[PDB]
């Protein structure tokens, strides 16, 4: 399961639950990412007045995503909304989710796998890592590309980060995929090669630092004038969206230093 | 540094002549086959032109000559024991499929190189 | 022992008989010029039989054994190290279709010349007579006539076939040309050949203040396929420098160049570059002068060079001052009967307004006839062939590149 440092949630914001028991006034659930932490969702919000039936729209154990409009920091009363949720944050907070689990599941590995637990394991690497830069979980595929300085500039205590980066490097070799287009470079300079190895850094720098998903890149040469593009990450969208960034790119810095440089047209 | 008095350069060359006159080709008798039909055909004297060439030479006289699935080196005498694919009284085999395949003998006799149409370390890793 | 120095003469194969001149070489030098280790050991580089070897003299002992190639005194017997003398190379002229066509580069490419004779025929052959004066049309003063094949033969077979040649050579320029009988397959009296080209086939004057003029023969892509963008090399172009002196990391530029068509008119601009490395058969020099084929490096697009594309064209320093013309004025040869497999009297005249291949160089190009005099002839040439001081002997043709169609010659007057 997934724990947390603040046990009671920020108002507004946008959780995920899974129905225990929808009995009376509305329906009774807890947000799996507290621990459990036990929530609650009145009936006026669910849908509209469109003939509800709240016995079928909530079921027994299907997780659903909410938000919390209601915090007591007595006992409980963490009144959430569901359709009154703000229904682009649905695949938001869903994509994020996505993550978290992926987090658990490498966490629930490191931990299980040496003395540890998952009480200690978010205790001494989520925790740590939420006191850094955000959240965790793109913090360690950060983490997987700079090395083993970012887990340390976060406070996680010494040589257990290893067994964290073998297991979450894992992960991310599993779901490899790539995406490659194909280019022709043909300059005639005093220093031709020169150029053209210079043209295609000016347009590969800072790439992967604004498309945050890649892994490595190559634009090796297949022919004499035509040269291929690699790229291999761990998201569809990235992948292609990062390729074609950096072909228009090579265009548009290419005629700049005088590098004819076209996208083959198969 | 000569003109017609060059004759005595070429008599360097029919000096250094007997200084290569009877190498390259086939000297005192050759093929040691004999006449045998059996089963198939075993040859008496085949564990002496062995060492007439160089060692054991099992990946050389046995090797190259076999057919199909022939069967049986030479630990007595011949070999082909059962099924050589070469069942016959051909005195005239050891002759041409040792023709380049030697052992250690190029294209000259003495001394030379002694390795050099059949190579395998030639186009692996250039060694030279 | 030695040290580690360049190609500085450049000696010509020319025989008929097979594999015979191509023996002789290995003989000397030991490179096969058959299947070679030199296409397997970096991309494609493959024309011509190019050998090297150093060579040396065991001084202080008798003759012809001193004069030895390798370091080793093993051929004059004996456990010691000679001193340094240069070291030559050969050209077996194999190539592509190439009977003679390759004779027609200049003379800094074959300072120097050895006709190896046939072996059991009288004395010419369809080859040895045909490109016998062209020797003497190229410009070879220095030549070695030997008889090899002699592995199989008698003194009888010298009384007359040695007198045979003095015949063949009293007649035209070369008289006193020398005949070393040498051993076609063993390596014996060699060192005969070896001496005689250490004395009638000198180093030639090398003028090294000169314009650098290199004649390029090859050009290509050294990188292999799936090198990163990072890794990559310049494009190669492996010519014979004929004259000057080049240097790493030396400006140059390309003649005549690339086509550019530029609003109605057309011209050829030259191609800027540096040399990033010389490379002489195996060894990587800093500098490059005539006599021995050079591969240079250099920062151009490999797709310029690939597949042999920079082929043809020659190089010379940035700042150069070379007259890449069009039109030419050639004043052509009355040359005999020709074709050696047909065989007749004259030949076809030069006509105007007539199609004709000038091998300037290593270039193809057909030019039109536009003026005929007696000694003067006008051209309209579609590549603008780049001359760089002295008129370039063209063998003119007719087709392209080969034994097929050979007529005339000429210089280039400019």
């Amino acid at each position: 399961m997934i724990y947390s440092r603040s046990k009671l949630p920020s108002e507004g914001e946008i959780l995920i639950a899974t129905v225990k028991q929808v009995f009376d006034y509305g329906s009774y659930v807890s947000l799996d990412e507290y621990g459990g932490l036990q929530a609650f969702l009145p009936w006026s919000e669910v849908s509209s007045k469109w003939v509800k039936n709240i016995r079928d729209v909530l079921k027994e154990n299907r997780k659903v995503i909410v938000k919390v409009i209601r915090v007591d920091r007595r006992k409980g009363t963490v009144d959430v909304s569901l359709k009154k949720v703000t229904d682009d944050e649905r695949r938001k907070k869903n994509l994020q989710w996505k993550k978290i689990q992926r987090l658990d599941k490498i966490l629930e590995l490191v931990s299980q796998k040496l003395k540890l637990s998952e009480k200690d394991a978010w205790e001494q690497v989520a925790w740590k890592l939420e006191a850094k830069y955000g959240d965790p979980i793109t913090a360690i595929e950060k983490a997987v590309k700079e090395g083993e300085k970012i887990l340390i500039d976060a406070g996680v205590p010494e040589i257990w980060v290893k067994p964290l980066l073998e297991e979450a490097s894992k992960h991310a070799e599993e779901r490899k995929v790539k995406m490659s287009g194909l280019i022709t470079v043909r300059t005639n300079e005093p220093l031709g090669v020169e150029k053209i190895k210079e043209v295609i850094s000016k347009a590969l720098e800072n790439i992967e630092q604004d498309y945050e998903s890649l892994l490595n890149i190559k634009i090796y040469t297949i022919g004499a004038p035509r040269y291929r593009v690699d790229v291999v990450g761990t998201n569809p969208k990235e992948a292609s969206e990062a390729l074609n960034q950096i072909i228009s790119n090579l265009i548009k810095i290419g005629k700049e230093e005088n590098v004819d440089i076209s996208v083959v047209k198969k | 540094s000569s003109e017609k008095e060059y004759v005595e350069m070429l008599d360097r060359l029919y000096s250094k002549l007997p200084e290569k006159g009877r190498k390259e080709g086939t000297q005192s008798l050759p093929n040691m086959i004999i006449l045998n039909i059996g089963n198939t055909t075993i040859i008496r004297n085949f564990a002496e032109y062995c060492d007439r060439i160089r060692r054991e030479d099992k990946i050389c006289m046995k090797y190259l000559l076999k057919e199909l699935a022939a069967p049986g080196n030479v630990d007595d005498k011949g070999e082909l024991v059962i099924q050589g694919k070469f069942s016959s009284q051909v005195i005239n085999t050891l002759m041409e499929r040792f023709l380049k395949a030697y052992v250690e003998c190029s294209t000259c006799k003495s001394l030379d190189t002694i390795l050099k149409k059949e190579k395998k370390s030639w186009y692996i890793v250039c060694l030279a | 022992a030695w040290p580690k120095v360049q190609p500085e003469v450049n000696i010509g194969v020319v025989g008929h008989v097979d594999h015979g001149k191509t023996t002789l070489v290995q003989a000397i030098t030991g490179i096969w010029t058959s299947k070679h280790s030199e296409e397997l050991k970096r991309g494609m580089t493959i024309k011509l039989g190019y050998a090297e070897t150093n060579i040396g003299v065991c001084e202080s002992c008798k003759k012809p054994e001193a004069y030895v190639t390798e370091p080793s005194c093993k051929s004059c017997g004996s456990d010691d190290e000679p001193k340094f003398l240069r070291r030559i190379s050969f050209i077996d002229a194999p190539g592509h279709e190439v009977l003679m066509a390759t004779m027609l580069s200049g003379a800094a490419l074959m300072d120097g010349a050895i006709l190896v004779v046939a072996a059991n025929e009288p004395f010419p052959q369809p080859q040895t007579r045909e490109h016998f004066v062209a020797l003497g049309i190229i410009g070879v003063k220095n030549l070695i006539i030997v008889q090899n094949k002699v592995d199989v033969v008698s003194k009888e077979e010298a009384l007359s076939q040695y007198r045979q040649i003095k015949q063949f050579t009293k007649g035209t320029w070369a008289e006193n040309v020398p005949i070393i009988p040498v051993s076609a397959l063993h390596k014996i009296n060699i060192d005969s050949l070896i001496e005689g080209i250490e004395e009638y086939i000198k180093t030639p004057y090398r003028d090294l203040s000169q314009k650098p003029v290199m004649l390029v023969i090859r050009s290509f892509d050294v990188n292999k396929p799936g090198t990163q963008f990072n890794e990559l090399k310049g494009g190669v172009i492996g010519g014979s420098i004929i004259q000057g002196l080049f240097k790493v990391d030396q400006e140059i530029k390309v003649l005549p160049g690339l086509r550019v068509e530029k609003q109605g008119k057309v011209s050829y601009e030259p191609i800027f570059t540096k040399i990033s490395s010389i490379r002489f058969g195996d060894e990587e020099f800093k500098e490059a002068k005539p006599g021995g084929l050079v591969a240079i490096g250099t920062y151009l697009d490999p797709s310029l060079t690939k597949a042999d594309n920079l082929l043809g064209s020659i190089i010379t320093l940035a700042d150069a001052e070379v007259p890449v013309l069009w039109n030419i004025r050639i004043k052509y040869n009355l040359l005999e009967r020709v074709v050696g497999a047909k065989e007749m009297l004259k030949v076809d005249p030069i006509r105007a307004k007539e199609t004709l291949m000038l091998s300037v160089g290593s270039s193809t190009t057909l030019g039109i006839v536009t003026s005929v005099k007696k000694d003067e002839i006008e051209v309209e040439l579609r590549r603008p062939v780049a001359v760089w001081s002295n008129n370039i002997r063209t063998v003119i043709s007719r087709q392209i590149a080969g034994r097929w169609r050979m007529i005339g010659w000429g210089l280039v007057e400019i």
